[PDB]
RNA sequence: GCCACAGAG
C-alpha cells in the first residue's frame, strides 16, 4: 500500500522507533571477534586500520600543544596522525 | 488405494518367509554389472513404498533383525541421512544439533566449485588453491561425486590447550603452515557494464586513456590499457579506473530533427575500484548481446591469506575463529617431530557431544599410517577395534594420545595429547569483508542521519535496547552526545509565543 | 521460446562424453536442472502442499471445535470445504456461502 | 564371495 | 504465488547439490512450537531427519 | 598488432574500432583480453 | 490464599494483590534457579499496583 | 574499554570480560562507538567502566570472572598432587605479572628430600605478591561438587576431595580452586570479597594476573581429550546390560498387564497416563543409576570428570550421556508421540508401547546408535533449538514492556522512589531501601 | 589443483614424490601404502600430502582458452 | 656505536640499592630468555629468576632478576651471559672435535 | 463419509489426522509450475490473436 | 631422580631437578669444568641429507633452544621477488609465484649479505645480494605422436615445467663467484607447473636471504628436531609365551628372548616409539617401568638439501653465543 | 566499623534510575528461563504453570 | 530508493 503519514508513525522501522528513540550514530566499527588474554581486563584491541578513521575531537590546550603538534605533522597516513583540523575562525 | 502423482516414495526389498527376495546370487548380477535396478523393478524383487503404505507393513533394518511377520527390509541405514549430512563422518556418534549445524554450514565452503570454474564468470565465487579429499570419508561422497571437487584440507590437528588465545571454539593455526599454502583461497568478482544506444542515435564511448603533462599515464588510470579496458593481469588498487567508461552529456533523449551533427561530447561516468585490498584483473570479456549492444565484463581476483577473523569448520560444527598465529618454533612436537597446524580448545567436546570428531582423527590417522582412505559411513563404517589394532601394529597409542614437547621450553608435556589429522574447511564469512568504521560520510536525504549497511559507508545501529541499557546506568551526558550531538544535531529558531 | 533446463531431453547436453562436455565448457560434475534466464541461473524448487482430492480432519484442545476439511481441484478453479462443529453440532461452511 | 551385508550396491545402480 | 525460483549460489559443489533438491513451506510465517516445523517420525527416509 | 582471443578457435585478432565484436574466422561473438606486457611483480611471501 | 492477581484484589484489597504478585512472581523465578533479587520484585509489585 | 592498538584486523578483549557479552568467538559481531565530547568520555570511563561495573544488578553476583579453561587451569595449578620446585615456582611468579611486581617467596610446604612449594602457595602469591599490596582476604566456600567428610565430628576442613576452600591472611590452606570459587555464579568467590573489601584496582589487578597466568601454563602442561577418555572399562559393558535387562523385563511384564486390562488406575488420572508414568519414572531411575555407577568407577586424569568437577563446561549428565546410556528422548514433555497409528516408525510391532518403541536411546554415543534411537535423537534435538528460537521473540516484547513501563522511575534525594511526574511508588525502595548490588 | 612443492606441517619437499608415486602405482600395481613407504616418506604429514591430493590441474587444463578446439 | 636501545632497565619496577630489577630486550623471544633462565637459575645468589613475552605481537622480552645478598641484578645478568657463552664455545669444541674423527 | 469421519473423531481424540503427517502433503515438481505458466500465457497469446 | 618416568596416564618428574636452592646440599651449582668433563656427542649417522646424533649431559632448555635457532634463526635463500614476462597458464600468476617462492635452492648462503630495505628499490638489489633465476618454457604439440595419448608427456614437448628448468643467470661479479659451483634448484623433480600447447612461462626470480621467522621459505631444515632416549626397566623378569605377549607390545627390534633361560630382556630402547602399550595390560602391571632420560637428546636433523646439517648444528650454536655475547656487550639503558 | 561501613555504603544511592535496573533484571531471566510446566501435587494430576 | 529470497550471531 501507499506510504502515508500514520504508516510513517508505527512500526518498527517508522520513526518513533526507527528514527527518534534510537537512531544510527556516526563514530562506531563493527568487527568480528577474537580473543587476547594478554590484555587487561579494561582494554579493547582496536586494529590498526580502524583507529586510522575513528577520530577523537581533542581541543589544544596550554597543556598538549606540543603533542597535539607532532600528531598533525604525522599526517593521516601513519598511526599517531591527525586527520582533520578546525580553526576558530574558520 | 491411492493414484494420485506428488507423492513421496522409497525402494525396498521385498521379504517373505522369513527370507529376503534378493539373494546372493542376484547381487552377484548386479556387480557383474547387468541385471539394473529396473531389471530388479521388473522381476518384483524391489517395491516403492510411500508413508501410506508403510503405515500397515512391516519393515526390518539389518539381516539379523528377520521375523516371519516382517514384509519389507530397508535397502540400506544411510538412506536417512540426506545428500548434504552425508559428509559428515561418523555421525551417529554425534550430537542432532551438531548434525544440523553442519547441514547450514557445509554449504558456505570454500572449494572448486567445477572443472570449468576459470572459465566461468559469476558474481562472487571462492576457490581454494590446494584442495584435498577428506580423508575419512562416507560412500554418499564416493556416490555424489565429492571426493573428485572436494572443498578443505586435511589439517594435522593437536587438541590441548596451548595458550588463552585458544578458548571458546577459537583455533590457533601455525605461521609457517600458512605461509606455506595451508588455507589460501582466492575470491573472484565480476563487473558488468552495458553500452546503451539512447534514441537519439547515441551511444558510450570506451576510448580515451588521459596523460599528464608529462607524457606519463596518470595514477588513476596506470592500468587503465590503450583501447579503455583495463589490461589482465596489471594490479590495481583503491580509487583506479578499469573500464574508463563515457556516458552522452544530453541525458535527456529529446528526439531531435535538428541537425546536431558534430561536437557531441560525453561526460566521464567510471566505473571505481575503491576496495579495500589490491585485486588483479584476471579476465576482461566484450560480446554483443540480443538487443545488438555492447557488453563488457571484467572478473577481478585478490588471493588472500588465512589471519585473525576467518572462520573454520570441522564436519561437525566446532566453528571458530582464528586466535593467534604463532610461529612454528612455538608449537608442540613429537619425537617423529612433526608440528600440528591446527590446535583446538579440549573445552568444546564436553558440552557439545561431538566424539565423532574423536573417532574421525583416529580413523584418519590409521589411514594416513596404513595408507588406504578409511571409511566413516553412518550406521556402520569402519570400526574402533581394527583401527586401533593398525596403530599399535605401526608403533603408535592406541586412543593417538601421543607424547609431545612443548616448544616454549623443551620439557615434556605432562599430560598425553590427542594427536592426528582432522579435515577443516575455510568459510566464506572472513574477516576482510567485515571490518567497518564510519567518522563522518554520507547521510540520507530525508532524516539526516547516517545511512545503513557497509555498502553505503553507513553506521551502526543503537537501537532500543541499547538506548534503555544506557539508561540504566545513569549516564544522561553520553545518551544526549550520542544520539544528538554526533547523530542528527539541527540548529532550529523557535517562536515562544506561538511555539511553532 | 522455451528456456529449457539443463541435461533435459531437448538441451545440448544430453548423453555427452567427457570430450564433447569439454568442447561445449561445460562441466560433467554439473548437476543440472537449473534455467539459465538473463545471464543467472535460476532454480525452481519443489513446493509442498496440502493434498488436493483427498480429506484433512483438524482439531485442536482447548478449543475443542472439531473440523474436516477439503480442498476442491478442478483444473480451472480450486476452493475448500469445512465441516465444523459448533455446540455439539455440525455444520457446513463455505467461502461463498454465508452462514452454517 | 557375495553375503547379505553387501546388499547397499543396489544404491550405485 | 511468490517467490518460486531462487538464485543458485555457487560456493562449493554441495552447495549447488545442496540447493537443488530443495522443498519450500506452504506456511510463510509461523509461531507455535511443534507446529508445521516438528521433525515428525512420518518422515523416516522420505526427506532427511539433518 | 594482435591483442584479443576468441573462445573456441582461439585465433589471436586484432579488433579496430570501426569493426564489429566478432571473429574473423568462426561466428562466435567472445572476445577475451590477451595477456598485457607491461612488467607485472608479486611478493612471493 | 489463590494464585490469581485479580481475585485477591475482588476478595481482599489490592494491598493484598501487592502480596499476591510479590508471591506469585518469587515462587516462579525461584522454582527456575534463576534468583533475582526480591526488591526489584517488590518495585514490580508497587507499580502495577 | 579502554583502546589499545595491536596489528591484526579484529577487535580482541579479554576473555573474563565476555561473559556479560555472552559472546562466542564462532564469527560473532561485535560493535565499538567512540564518543566525542570530554563530558560523555568521563561519564563512559567513570560509570560505564568495567572495573567500576564487575556486579550485575540482577542479584548482585560477580559476572565478570573466571570463564573456561581459566578454571581449569586454576584447578591444575591447586591440585593435591602438585609440587613445584623453585625454578618452576619463579617462572610460574615471573610469568603471571610479566616481571612488572616484586615478588617474595613464602617458606616452602616441603623441606627436607628437597625444597617443593605446593600448588596453593602459587595462587597465595598471586592474591597477595608482596607486603605493599593491602590485599588479605579471608572467607571460606564450598565448590562445585562437595564431599561430606567421613564422620560429623569432623568439621567441613576435611572433607574429602578437598571440596571446603579456607583462605586466612592471604595463603590458601584447604580447598581446590573451582568455578565455585573463582568464577560467575556465587556471592562468596574470591574475587568478589577482593571487590567488596578493597575495591575494584585491586581486583582488576588479581584477575589480570591470573589471566596471563593460565593464560601461559597450560601450553608448559598439556590438558587433552582423547576416546580413551570417553571409552567405558570393562564391568560397565556388562553391568550396563544386566540392568538394561532387568528394566526390559520389567517395562514389558508391565506392559502386558496393561494390555490385559488389570492395571492400577490413578485418582486424577486414566490408565494411559498411569502406564507413561510408571515407564519413564523406572526409565529415569535406570539412567540415573547406571550414570551414578558409570561416573563413580571412572579414574582420575580423565579429563571430562576433571571438567565436571572443576565446573568449566559441562556436566556430569553430559559424561553420562557419552559413556552411558542416552537416556529418555522427552518430546513435549512426554515420551515419542505417534506419527503414525499406534507405533512410531514403520519398523516395529504394531500398537506397541515397549519403550525402545516408544523413544529410549540404550546405546552410548561412544557405542554407536541405532536408527530409531537417531531419528529420535534429531527430533529432540530440533524441538530444542525450535524453543530456543520461539522464546526469544516473546521474552524480547515482555523486556520492552516492562522497560517502557518501569523506565521513568528513580530514587530522589530523599530516599523515596518518584516517577516522572514526581508520583511516589514506594515511599522507601524495597523496604529496607538497601541497594541490591551492595 | 597441483602437488604443493613443500609439505603444510613439517616442512619436506613432497613435489618430487608426486610423479613418481603415479609411475608406481601404475606400472607396478602395488599396495599404495607400500608406495608412499619407498619414497622416503615417513612421517605422516608427508603421506596425507599425496594420499589425499586430486589432480585437478589435469582437468583444468582441458578447457583452456589458448589452444584450438 | 653501541647498540642503546637493545636492552633497558625498567625504572618504576626496580628496588632501590639493586637486589631486584627487571629489564626489557629488545629483538629477542623465548630461544634466548629460556636460557638465560637456566643459566642464571645455577647461581647460588638469585633468588628469582623469569622471563615473560608480554604480547607475541609485540617483539619484546620481559626478564625479572631478583638476588638476595652481596649480588646486584646487573653484575647477575653479566656473568649468567658469560657462562652462557662459555657454554656454547664447549658445545662448539666438543662438537668439531667429534666430527673430525668421521 | 465426511460427517461419518467427523462423528468419529468426536466420539474419541485420538481420531485426529496429523496436519503435518506426509502422506497429507503433496509435491508440486517444476514441470507442473510451468505447466500452468504456460497455459495462462499461450490462453493470453491467443485472445489477443482472436 | 631424572628419570622422567610414563605412567599410563600421566607424565611424571618432568620439571628440571638440579640448580641451587632445590636441596639444602646446594649442588649443581654452575662450573665450565663440569660441563667440559660430562658432556658428550655421539654421531650415530650422517649422510648428504639427514643427520642423527645424540647430545649427553645437557638440560632440555639449551637443546629446545637449538632447535629454535635451527628452525627459525639460520638464514637461508629462497625466492623472494618474481617479476612475470607474458605468463599465459590456468595456474594463477601468484600461485606460481608461491611454488617458486618455496622451492629450495642449493646455495650455501654465506656468499651473500642482508638486503637492506629501508633504501629504494631502484638500488635495494646489487650483484652481491641478490640470486637470479630465469624461467622460460613454452608447450607446443609434437607431431609424431603416438595415437594412444593416454600419457600425456608424450603428446607435448614441454608439458611439466619442472625446477631444473630454472636456468642460473649471472650478474657482475657472481660470474667468477658461483663458476666453480653453480646455483642450481636443491631438489631437480619438482613439479612447478603444468601447461599445454599455446601457453607460455616466462619469468625472473629474484633470491634473497632472510630468517625463518618471516616466512617459512627460509627455513634451512625440513625437519629438525629431537626426542628423549627411552628406557624400560623391568622389575620382574618374564618367562614362557608371556615373554612373546610382552615382546608384542613393542616394535620388532626391542625386546628380545634369551636362548639360554628363555627370560625376556631389552635389546635396544633407542628404536622404542613410546606406544606405552605395555602399561594396559593388568598381567604385566608392577614390573616394567617405562620412562624417558632428561639429559640425553637424539637430535634428527634433515635438511632440504640447501647445507650439510652438522654445518646447521654450528651455525646454531654460533648463532646462540652470537646473540649472547651481543646483549653482553650493549649497556643497559637508564 | 566494617559492618557500619559496608552498611552505610549499601544504601540506595540516590539518582540510580532504579526501574530500568528492576526490568532488565526480570526480563532477562525470562531469556533464561528453560521449562515451562513442574509436576507439583501428585506429578500429574494437578498442573501449574 | 521500494519488494522478494538467501544467509551471520
Ligand atoms: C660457515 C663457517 C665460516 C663462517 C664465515 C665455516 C668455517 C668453520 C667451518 C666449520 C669448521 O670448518 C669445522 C667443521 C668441519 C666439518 O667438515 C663440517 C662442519 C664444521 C662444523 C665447519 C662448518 C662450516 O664450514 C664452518 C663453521
Ligand atoms: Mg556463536
Ligand atoms: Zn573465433
Ligand atoms: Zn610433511
Amino acid at each position: 500500500p501507499i506510504r502515508g503519514f500514520c504508516q510513517r508513525l508505527k512500526g518498527k522501522q517508522g520513526r518513533f522507533r526507527g528514527n527518534l528513540s534510537g537512531k544510527r550514530v556516526d563514530f562506531s566499527g563493527r568487527t568480528v571477534i577474537s580473543p587476547d588474554p594478554n590484555l587487561s581486563i579494561d582494554e579493547v584491541a582496536v586494529p590498526d586500520r580502524v583507529a586510522k578513521v575513528l577520530t577523537y575531537p581533542e581541543k589544544v590546550t596550554r597543556y598538549n600543544r606540543h603533542k597535539l603538534q607532532e600528531l598533525i605533522v604525522n599526517g593521516p597516513n601513519v598511526h599517531p596522525g591527525a586527520n582533520y583540523l578546525l580553526k576558530r575562525n574558520e | 488405494i491411492a493414484t494420485d502423482g506428488g507423492r513421496i516414495c522409497r525402494p525396498l526389498i521385498i521379504v517373505s518367509d522369513g527370507q529376503s527376495r534378493v539373494k546372493d546370487i542376484h547381487l552377484r548380477k548386479l556387480l557383474d554389472g547387468e541385471l539394473d535396478f529396473d531389471d530388479f523393478l521388473k522381476l518384483g524383487l524391489v517395491e516403492y513404498l510411500d508413508v501410506n503404505e508403510e503405515n500397515d507393513s512391516y519393515i526390518a533394518l539389518y539381516e539379523k533383525d528377520i521375523v516371519p511377520s516382517m514384509t519389507h527390509l530397508e535397502i540400506e541405514p544411510f538412506t536417512i541421512l540426506g545428500a548434504v549430512a552425508g559428509l559428515i563422518p561418523y555421525p551417529h556418534h554425534n550430537q542432532s544439533p551438531r548434525n544440523t549445524y553442519q547441514c547450514a554450514m557445509g554449504k558456505q565452503a570454500i572449494g572448486a566449485i567445477a572443472y570449468n570454474q576459470f572459465k566461468r564468470i559469476d558474481t562472487l565465487l571462492y576457490l581454494m588453491t590446494y584442495p584435498q579429499q577428506p580423508m575419512v570419508k562416507t560412500k554418499t561422497i564416493e556416490l555424489i561425486d565429492y571426493d573428485k571437487l572436494p572443498a578443505g584440507q586435511n589439517a594435522t590437528v593437536a587438541v590441548m590447550s596451548y595458550s588463552g588465545y585458544d578458548i571458546e571454539d577459537a583455533l590457533v593455526l601455525n605461521k609457517s603452515s600458512i605461509d606455506r599454502g595451508f588455507g589460501r583461497c582466492e575470491t573472484r568478482r565480476k563487473t558488468t557494464t552495458v553500452l546503451k544506444r539512447y534514441a537519439n542515435h547515441t551511444q558510450d564511448i570506451i576510448g580515451g586513456m588521459r596523460v599528464d603533462e608529462n607524457g606519463d599515464p596518470i595514477w588513476q588510470h596506470q592500468s587503465l590499457g590503450p583501447d579503455g579496458l583495463g589490461e589482465v593481469g596489471m594490479k590495481v588498487q583503491s580509487g583506479q579506473i578499469y573500464i574508463n567508461k563515457s556516458v552522452p552529456t544530453n541525458s535527456a533523449d529529446a528526439p531531435n530533427p535538428n541537425n546536431v551533427n558534430v561536437q557531441t561530447q560525453y561526460r566521464e561516468a567510471p566505473v571505481i575500484y575503491r576496495g579495500p585490498e589490491p585485486s588483479h584483473i584476471d579476465q576482461v570479456m566484450m560480446s554483443v548481446s540480443d538487443n545488438d549492444q555492447a557488453l563488457i565484463k571484467v572478473l577481478l581476483r585478490q588471493n588472500r591469506r588465512p589471519e585473525l577473523g576467518d572462520k573454520f569448520s570441522s564436519r561437525h560444527g566446532q566453528k571458530g575463529v582464528c586466535g593467534i598465529i604463532v610461529k612454528q618454533e612455538d608449537m608442540p612436537f613429537n619425537d617423529q617431530g612433526i608440528v600440528p597446524d591446527i590446535i583446538m580448545n579440549p573445552h568444546g567436546f564436553p558440552s557439545r557431544m561431538t566424539v565423532g570428531k574423536m573417532i574421525e582423527l583416529i580413523s584418519g590417522k590409521a589411514g594416513v599410517l596404513n595408507g588406504t582412505l578409511e571409511y566413516g559411513t553412518c550406521f556402520g563404517g569402519s570400526k574402533l577395534e581394527d583401527m586401533s589394532k593398525i596403530l599399535v601394529d605401526q608403533g603408535f597409542n592406541y586412543s593417538g594420545k601421543d607424547m609431545l614437547y612443548s616448544g616454549i621450553t623443551g620439557e615434556c608435556l605432562q599430560a598425553y595429547i590427542f594427536f592426528g589429522p582432522i579435515y577443516y574447511q575455510k568459510l566464506k564469512h572472513m574477516v576482510l569483508d567485515k571490518m567497518h568504521a564510519r567518522a563522518r560520510g554520507p547521510r540520507a536525504v530525508l532524516t539526516r542521519q547516517p545511512t545503513e549497511g557497509r555498502s553505503r559507508d553507513g553506521g551502526l545501529r543503537l537501537g532500543e535496547m541499547e538506548r534503555d541499557c544506557v539508561i540504566a546506568y545513569g549516564a544522561s551526558q553520553l545518551l544526549l552526545e550520542r544520539l544528538m550531538i554526533s547523530s542528527d544535531a539541527f540548529e532550529v529558531d523557535v517562536c515562544d509565543k506561538c511555539g511553532l | 521460446r522455451m528456456p529449457i533446463m539443463l541435461r533435459s531431453n531437448k538441451c545440448i547436453l544430453y548423453d555427452a562424453d567427457e570430450s564433447k562436455m569439454a568442447k561445449l565448457n561445460e562441466c560433467p560434475l554439473d548437476p543440472g536442472g537449473y534455467f539459465i534466464v538473463n545471464g543467472t541461473e535460476k532454480v525452481i524448487l519443489v513446493q509442498e502442499q496440502l493434498s488436493k482430492n483427498r480429506i484433512i480432519v483438524e482439531a485442536d484442545e482447548k478449543k475443542g471445535i472439531v473440523q474436516a476439511s477439503v480442498t476442491s481441484s478442478t483444473h480451472e478453479r480450486k476452493s475448500k470445504t469445512y465441516v465444523i462443529t459448533k455446540n455439539g453440532k455440525i455444520y457446513l461452511k463455505h467461502n461463498s456461502i454465508a452462514e452454517e | 564371495i557375495n553375503t547379505a551385508q553387501d546388499k547397499w550396491h543396489l544404491l550405485p545402480a | 504465488r511468490a517467490g518460486v525460483t531462487h538464485v543458485l549460489s555457487r560456493l562449493s559443489y554441495i552447495s549447488a547439490l545442496g540447493m537443488m533438491t530443495r522443498i519450500s513451506s506452504q506456511f510463510e510465517k509461523s509461531r507455535k512450537v511443534s507446529g508445521p516445523r516438528a521433525l515428525q517420525p512420518s518422515q523416516f527416509g522420505m526427506l532427511c531427519t539433518a | 598488432t594482435l591483442k584479443y582471443i576468441c573462445a573456441e578457435c582461439s585465433s589471436k585478432l586484432s579488433l579496430s574500432r570501426t569493426d564489429a565484436v566478432r571473429c574473423k574466422d568462426c561466428g562466435h561473438r567472445i572476445l577475451l583480453k590477451a595477456r598485457t606486457k607491461r612488467l607485472v611483480q608479486f611478493e612471493a611471501r | 490464599t489463590t494464585n490469581h492477581v485479580l481475585e485477591v484484589f475482588s476478595v481482599l484489597g489490592i494491598e493484598a494483590a501487592r502480596y499476591s504478585i510479590i508471591r506469585e512472581i518469587n515462587y516462579t523465578m525461584s522454582n527456575h534457579g534463576m534468583s533475582v533479587d526480591p526488591r526489584h520484585i517488590q518495585l514490580l509489585g508497587d507499580v502495577m499496583t | 574499554h579502554y583502546a589499545k592498538i595491536r596489528p591484526w584486523r579484529t577487535f580482541r578483549l579479554n576473555e573474563c570480560v565476555c561473559t556479560p557479552y555472552n559472546a562466542d568467538f564462532d564469527g560473532d559481531e561485535m560493535n565499538l562507538h567512540v564518543p566525542q565530547t570530554e563530558e560523555a568520555r568521563a561519564e563512559a570511563i567513570n560509570l560505564m567502566g568495567v572495573k567500576n561495573n564487575l556486579l550485575t544488578p540482577k542479584s548482585g553476583e560477580p559476572i565478570i570472572a573466571a570463564t573456561q579453561d581459566f578454571i581449569t587451569g586454576s584447578y591444575l595449578i591447586s591440585h593435591k598432587d602438585s609440587f613445584y620446585d623453585r625454578a618452576t615456582l619463579t617462572q610460574l611468579l615471573s610469568m603471571m605479572s610479566d616481571g612488572i611486581e616484586h615478588f617474595d617467596i613464602p617458606p616452602p610446604a616441603i623441606m627436607k628430600p628437597y625444597y617443593l612449594w605446593t600448588g596453593k602457595q602459587v595462587f597465595s602469591l598471586l592474591i597477595k605478591p608482596n607486603h605493599n599490596s593491602p590485599v588479605v582476604i579471608n572467607l571460606d566456600a564450598k565448590n562445585k561438587v562437595f564431599v561430606p567428610p567421613k564422620s560429623k565430628s569432623l568439621p567441613n576442613e576435611m572433607s574429602q576431595n578437598d571440596g571446603f576452600v579456607i583462605i586466612r591472611g592471604s595463603q590458601i590452606l584447604s580447598g581446590v580452586m573451582d568455578k565455585s570459587v573463582l568464577g560467575d555464579g556465587k556471592k562468596h568467590s574470591v574475587f568478589y570479597t577482593i571487590l567488596r573489601d578493597y575495591g575494584p584496582q585491586e581486583a582488576a589487578n588479581a584477575m589480570n594476573r591470573m589471566a596471563k597466568l593460565c593464560a601461559r601454563f597450560l601450553g608448559n602442561r598439556g590438558f587433552s581429550i582423547g576416546i580413551n577418555d570417553v571409552t567405558p572399562a570393562d564391568d560397565l559393558k556388562q553391568k550396563k546390560e544386566e540392568l538394561v535387562e532387568i528394566a526390559y523385563h520389567k517395562c514389558d511384564e508391565l506392559i502386558t498387564l496393561f494390555n490385559k486390562g488389570e492395571l492400577e488406575t490413578q485418582p486424577g488420572c486414566n490408565e494411559e497416563q498411569t502406564l507413561e508414568a510408571k515407564i519413564g519414572g523406572l526409565l529415569s531411575k535406570v539412567r540415573e543409576e547406571v550414570g551414578d555407577v558409570c561416573i563413580n568407577e571412572l579414574d582420575n586424569w580423565n579429563a571430562p570428570l576433571i571438567m565436571a568437577t572443576c565446573g568449566s563446561k559441562g556436566s556430569t549428565l553430559n559424561v553420562s550421556q557419552m559413556v552411558a546410556v542416552v537416556g529418555q528422548q522427552i518430546i513435549s514433555g512426554n515420551r515419542v508421540p505417534d506419527g503414525f497409528q499406534d507405533r512410531s516408525l514403520p519398523h516395529f510391532p504394531k500398537n506397541s508401547k515397549t519403550p525402545q518403541s516408544k523413544g529410549f536411546v540404550r546405546n552410548s554415543f561412544f557405542s554407536g546408535l541405532s536408527p530409531p534411537e537417531f531419528l529420535f535423537h534429531a527430533i529432540s534435538g530440533r524441538e530444542g533449538l525450535v524453543d530456543t528460537a520461539v522464546k526469544t521473540a516473546e521474552t524480547g516484547y515482555m523486556s520492552r514492556r516492562l522497560m517502557k513501563s518501569l523506565e521513568d522511575l528513580s530514587c530522589q534525594y530523599d530516599n523515596t522512589v518518584r516517577t516522572s511526574a514526581n508520583g511516589i511508588v514506594q515511599f522507601t525502595y524495597g523496604g529496607d531501601g538497601l541497594d541490591p548490588l551492595e | 589443483m597441483i602437488v604443493p612443492v613443500r609439505c603444510f606441517s613439517c616442512g619436506k619437499v613432497v613435489g618430487d614424490k608426486w610423479e613418481s608415486y603415479l609411475n608406481l602405482l601404475q606400472e607396478d600395481e602395488l599396495d599404495e601404502g607400500t608406495a608412499l613407504s619407498r619414497l622416503g616418506l615417513k612421517r605422516y604429514c608427508c603421506r596425507r600430502m599425496i594420499l589425499t591430493h586430486v589432480d585437478l590441474i589435469e582437468k583444468f587444463l582441458r578447457y583452456n582458452p589458448l589452444e584450438k578446439r | 656505536e653501541p647498540d642503546r636501545e637493545k636492552i633497558k632497565l625498567l625504572t618504576q619496577a626496580t628496588s632501590e640499592d639493586g637486589t631486584s630489577a627487571s629489564f626489557q630486550i629488545v629483538e629477542e623471544d623465548h630461544t634466548l630468555g629460556n636460557a638465560l633462565r637456566y643459566v642464571i637459575m645455577k647461581n647460588p645468589d638469585v633468588e628469582f629468576c623469569g622471563y615473560s613475552i608480554p604480547h607475541p605481537s609485540e617483539n619484546l622480552l620481559n626478564i625479572r632478576i631478583q638476588t638476595y645478598g652481596e649480588t646486584t641484578a646487573v653484575d647477575a645478568l653479566q656473568k649468567g651471559l658469560k657462562d652462557l657463552m662459555d657454554l656454547c664455545d664447549v658445545v662448539e669444541s666438543k662438537f668439531t672435535e667429534k666430527i673430525k674423527s668421521m | 463419509m465426511m460427517t461419518r469421519r467427523v462423528v468419529m473423531a468426536m466420539y474419541n481424540p485420538k481420531m485426529i489426522d496429523d496436519r503435518d503427517y506426509v502422506g497429507n502433503k503433496r509435491l508440486e515438481l517444476a514441470g507442473q509450475l510451468i505447466s500452468l505458466l504456460f497455459e495462462d500465457l499461450f490462453k493470453k497469446f491467443n485472445n489477443d490473436f482472436k | 631422580s631424572n628419570i622422567v618416568g610414563i605412567e599410563y596416564n600421566r607424565v611424571t618428574n618432568t620439571t628440571s631437578t638440579d640448580f641451587p636452592g632445590f636441596s639444602k646440599d646446594a649442588e649443581n651449582e654452575w662450573n665450565v669444568e663440569k660441563f667440559k668433563k660430562d658432556f658428550e656427542v655421539n654421531i650415530s649417522s650422517l649422510d648428504a641429507r639427514e643427520a642423527n646424533f645424540d647430545l649427553i649431559n645437557i638440560d632440555t632448555s639449551i637443546a629446545n633452544a637449538f632447535r629454535r635457532i635451527m628452525i627459525s634463526e639460520v638464514p637461508s635463500v629462497a625466492a623472494e621477488y618474481v617479476y612475470f614476462f607474458n605468463n599465459t597458464s590456468v595456474i594463477q600468476d601468484e600461485v606460481l609465484a608461491h611454488r617458486i617462492g618455496l622451492v629450495p635452492l642449493k646455495v650455501d648462503p654465506d656468499m651473500l649479505t642482508w638486503v637492506d630495505s629501508n633504501l629504494p628499490d631502484d638500488e635495494k638489489f646489487t650483484d652481491e645480494n641478490t640470486i637470479v633465476l630465469s624461467l622460460n618454457v613454452k608447450c607446443t604439440r609434437n607431431p609424431d605422436a603416438p595415437k594412444g595419448s593416454t600419457d600425456p608427456k608424450e603428446l607435448y614437448n614441454n608439458a611439466h615445467v619442472y625446477a631444473r628448468d630454472l636456468k642460473f643467470e649471472p650478474q657482475g661479479r657472481q660470474s667468477t663467484t658461483f663458476a666453480d659451483c653453480p646455483v642450481v634448484p636443491a631438489d631437480p623433480d619438482i613439479l612447478l607447473a603444468k601447461l599445454r600447447p599455446g601457453q607460455e612461462i616466462s619469468l625472473k626470480a629474484h633470491c634473497i636471504l632472510g630468517i625463518g621467522g618471516d616466512h617459512a621459505k627460509f627455513s634451512p631444515v625440513s625437519t629438525a628436531s629431537y626426542r628423549l632416549l627411552p628406557q624400560i626397566n623391568i622389575l620382574q623378569p618374564i618367562k614362557g609365551e608371556s615373554a612373546r605377549r610382552f615382546q608384542k607390545c613393542f616394535p620388532p627390534g626391542v625386546i628380545g628372548i634369551d636362548e639360554g633361560s628363555d627370560e625376556a630382556y631389552v635389546k635396544d630402547a633407542r628404536k622404542d616409539t613410546v606406544s606405552r602399550e605395555v602399561l594396559r595390560y593388568e598381567e604385566f602391571a608392577d614390573k616394567v617401568k617405562l620412562g624417558r632420560v632428561r639429559n640425553h637428546f637424539i637430535f634428527n636433523v634433515e635438511s632440504a638439501g640447501a647445507m650439510t646439517p652438522e654445518e646447521i648444528f654450528f651455525k646454531s650454536v654460533r648463532i646462540l653465543k652470537n646473540k649472547a655475547e651481543y646483549l653482553k656487550n650493549c649497556p643497559i639503558t637508564q | 566499623e566494617i559492618a557500619l561501613f559496608k552498611y552505610r555504603k549499601a544504601r540506595l544511592e540516590p539518582g540510580t534510575a532504579i526501574g530500568a535496573i528492576g526490568a532488565q533484571s526480570i526480563g532477562e531471566p525470562g531469556t533464561q528461563m528453560t521449562l515451562k510446566t513442574f509436576h507439583f501435587a501428585g506429578v500429574a494430576s494437578m498442573n501449574v504453570t
